């Protein structure tokens, strides 16, 4: 399972 | 380029339409056109630029990972020879991905970063620079990889230094930067302990500042804090 | 074109990779290249061609509907004037959609249909011809719309005539053709009663033939029959 | 709600 980075908005 | 004849305001308007239509390649082209008008970007416009390219490179990264996995399995012992096609197509996707990263880095260098004087804008752009070097690092092999990794690190570090001096610990830009730099440490730089330490300290310092925030700002900050927590759970 | 230098077998191999990577534009370009080699397509290859272009036009259709809805709201009373941008961008997407449809219709006319002699291949291609004229009809306005509608109808009708003579009522190609022609009747041709009658008779005749099928063929046929049922529930 | 057409496979 990959690390989560941010999601732009 | 192709957007040279379209008004800045029209490009921004169409970027928003493209977002609604989930046409992210179009959205990116419109925002590139807007940047190339030469004026600085507002907060909203910066976010449109980021959303557009994040979605474009996101699709490329997902495709690259699928193809790389197939290629890696092809080079196992017992695997039948299937010719050059898997490598060729993985290389095709990789080249396109590198092209998009280079485009973004080009916009940042000509001339978004140098004209960005406020902390919110400068940190935003330096974080983006780190992110797109990180995406290049994901597909790089060898000595070139070392230089790309150092470029990502350097951009993130400059952003971190500014953010710590100029922004509160709950600022969403600061939080998102720390999140992505922690991912860099874990996934790229072979530094899981640094990743964990950064995520922990970021989370704890934000926790202690939540009391200063409105309901809406609290929601914004805690959303990103949850991502730090999710990673810490995965990593520990 | 650009695929002229690549082996037929390599194009097919890369189409399958593109599918796995959800790179449908690439998949379509590879399959176009394969068609243009001039040899007939196998059953599997026909399905690859269909999957590729269905996904490409699918994204365009979804985007067009989003933009058309915004445009329609802009022309309501009380809506503020926002300039030409919504229309322009809807037109851009529309033109690209029409281009893809024209590409598919071009492949069918040069020379897939004329070389297709077996019922399975001929019905498949004539159904595709009806589908892509139907997608053109969705965005057409006026007298041009009338001709496009007639072209869709004619292709579907030829396919239906062959399918009824040459295929069992449970054949998945026959079922999918009847499904899509019923959608044509309901959504394009302003003929809801014809749509309902076609869906009902198709369902009932398939039901009566299920006893002849293996477990696997039964699964294939009943999946499509469920779509007929779903539409009938929506329509009645 | 739109009518459902077939999905290729
Ligand atoms: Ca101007
Ligand atoms: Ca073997
Ligand atoms: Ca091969
Ligand atoms: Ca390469
Ligand atoms: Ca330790
Ligand atoms: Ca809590
Ligand atoms: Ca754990
Ligand atoms: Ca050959
Ligand atoms: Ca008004
Ligand atoms: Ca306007
Ligand atoms: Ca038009
Ligand atoms: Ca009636
Ligand atoms: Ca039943
Ligand atoms: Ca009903
Ligand atoms: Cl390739
Ligand atoms: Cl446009």
């Amino acid at each position: 399972k990959r690390s989560e980075s941010g999601s732009p908005s | 380029g192709a957007m040279g004849s379209m008004e800045r305001a029209s490009l921004i308007q169409k970027a928003k339409l493209a977002e609604q239509a989930e046409r992210y390649e179009d959205m990116a082209a419109f925002m590139k056109g807007a940047v190339e008008k030469g004026e600085e970007l507002s907060c909203e416009e910066r976010n449109l630029l980021s959303v557009a390219y994040k979605n474009v490179v996101g699709g490329q990264r997902a495709a690259w990972r699928v193809l790389s996995s197939i290629e890696q399995k092809s080079n196992e012992e017992g695997s039948e020879e299937k010719g050059p096609e898997v490598r060729e197509y993985r290389e095709k996707v990789e080249t396109e991905l590198q092209g998009v990263c280079d485009t973004v880095l080009g916009l940042l260098d000509s001339h978004l970063i140098k004209e960005a004087g406020d902390a919110e804008s400068r940190v935003f752009y330096l974080k983006m620079k780190g992110d797109y070097y990180r995406y290049l690092a994901e597909v790089a092999t060898g000595d070139d990889k070392k230089r790309i990794i150092d470029s990502a690190r350097s951009a993130y570090q400059e952003a971190m230094d500014i953010s710590k001096k100029e922004m509160p610990p709950t600022n969403p830009i600061r939080l998102g930067l720390a999140l992505n730099f922690s991912v860099f440490h874990y996934e790229i730089a072979n530094s899981p302990e640094e990743a964990i330490s950064l995520a922990k300290t970021t989370f704890d310092e934000a926790m202690a500042d939540l009391h200063t925030l409105s309901e809406d700002s609290y929601k914004d900050s805690t959303l990103i804090m949850q991502l730090l927590r999710d990673n810490l759970t995965l990593w520990t």
